[PDB]
């Protein structure tokens, strides 16, 4: 089996550096030249560099994002290529794929397809440190009841790291609630939030708390949230 | 990316045949240059599905062919398949960036369960938060299918970008999908508006939502 194997991956902190190195097994190494693709979490595919096989130089070219700042390089008796990452930056965090460029001849010259690739590591770049969450009410209204039924929540803002769990008047309410996936503000810090749809005729004679935990901070937030009437 | 562009969602039903288009420029697949395109299943790694703009790797199958006609190039997948279900990539070397450049990605939906609009709650920053000087609009869309759509902003009826995050959708307990996007200011920046909007556009309609800072404070 053609297999890629990469490591190196864990949570780093900007302007370090870090050594992504990836094995070859299966194939002949050093007829190949060896690409690496990233993927920011969410988005798309980003080239980051290439270098060639060893009877054309093993010559490298990267991408305009990673010049002057990413190297690579290739030992061909031990079937390795590195990703050399250097002066890292929060928007290096992506997942970083090893990828073979293909031999397969087309009409006069090669192709330069990925046509194996590394099932990839994850390299996270973040100065954050350990936060509890701040808990805000997501109070209901006339504004956010469509029809018989409306909708209240919590605000789980501002923690690091993953994850929060939210749960519903100790975990009685389970009907109507969706919990959200948490975005990556700017800041470096997450936010989620949790909504429940409840009748409005019960609005104003039943309770809804929110229990929120962030274990990694040993902090739980119990908060009520209390109807607005407008 | 801008040089290559594509269509963020396609959708269809079994047994039907759908396309993706692979918008490029003159310095790229104008000029001559081959495209590839790659598949990526769900929480998978990409693996490559065309070379050579109509050529499949061995475990490829026939039901996937590409094309190039000048400034663009075509993925069909003629005879949809649950398993197809993907986000699907186009490259070409561009000689401006001298670098190899990607299209954006589309999200492929084959139809499992009738299509849904979605429904979207827009809540204002509670007076909890502004008393801690912050100030956070929460958008919540809901029950809407397939599993793709876009969010915008606007104060005062002019576009907003900056502050604006957005999650991908995910399941729900009705097995259709969820999203969620927040827009962040500054207390001072809530108060000096006079509306505030969310749009959320899927398989071409959009729903809007408008909250308002001298009202439910």
């Amino acid at each position: 089996e053609v297999q890629l194997v990469e490591s190196g991956g864990g949570l780093v902190q900007p302007g370090r550096s870090l050594r992504l190195p990836c094995t070859a097994s299966g194939f002949s190494f050093g007829d190949h030249a060896m690409s690496w693709v990233r993927q920011a979490p969410g988005k798309g595919l980003e080239w980051v560099g290439f270098i060639r096989k060893t009877t054309y130089g093993a010559t490298t070219h990267y991408a305009a994002a990673v010049r002057g700042r990413f190297t690579i390089s290739r030992d061909d008796s031990k079937s390795i290529v590195y990703l050399q990452m250097n002066s890292l930056k929060t928007e290096d965090t992506a997942v970083y794929f090893c990828t073979r460029v293909q031999l397969d001849y087309g009409p006069g010259y090669q192709y330069y397809g990925m046509d194996v690739w590394g099932q990839g590591t994850t390299v996270t770049v973040s100065s954050a440190s350990t936060k509890g969450p701040s808990v805000f009410p997501l109070a209901p209204s006339s504004k956010s009841t469509s029809g018989g039924t409306a909708a209240l929540g919590c605000l789980v803002k501002d923690y690091f790291p993953e994850p929060v769990t939210v749960s519903w008047n100790s975990g009685a309410l389970t009907s109507g609630v969706h919990t959200f996936p948490a975005v990556l503000q700017s800041s470096g810090l997450y936010s989620l939030s949790s909504v429940v749809t409840v009748p409005s005729s019960s609005l104003g004679t039943q309770t809804y708390i929110c229990n929120v935990n962030h274990k990694p901070s040993n902090t739980k937030v119990d908060k009520k949230v209390e109807p607005k009437s407008c | 990316e801008s040089v290559l562009t594509q269509p963020p969602s396609v959708s269809g039903a079994p047994g039907q045949r759908v396309t993706i288009s692979c918008t490029g420029m003159n310095s790229n697949i104008g000029a001559g240059y081959d495209v590839y395109w790659y598949q990526q299943l769900p929480g998978r790694a990409p693996k490559l599905l065309i070379y050579g703009n109509s050529n499949r790797p061995s475990g490829v199958p026939d039901r996937f062919s590409g094309s190039r006609s000048g400034t663009s190039a075509s993925l069909a997948i003629t005879g949809l398949q649950a398993e197809d279900e993907a986000d699907y990539y186009c490259q070409s070397y561009d000689t401006s960036l001298n670098g190899w450049a990607f299209g954006g990605g589309t999200k492929l939906t084959v139809l499992g369960q009738p299509k849904a609009a979605p429904s979207v709650t827009l809540f204002p920053p509670s007076s909890e938060e502004l008393q801690a000087n912050k100030a956070t609009l929460v958008c919540l869309v809901s029950d809407f299918y397939p599993g793709a759509v876009t969010v915008a902003w606007k104060a005062d009826g002019s576009p907003v970008k900056v502050g604006v995050e957005t999650t991908k959708p995910s399941k729900q307990s009705n097995n259709k999908y969820a999203a969620s996007s927040y827009l962040s200011l500054t207390p001072e920046q809530w108060k000096s508006h006079r509306s505030y909007s969310c749009r959320v556009t899927h398989e071409g309609s959009t729903v809007e939502k408008t909250v308002a800072p001298a009202e439910c404070s």
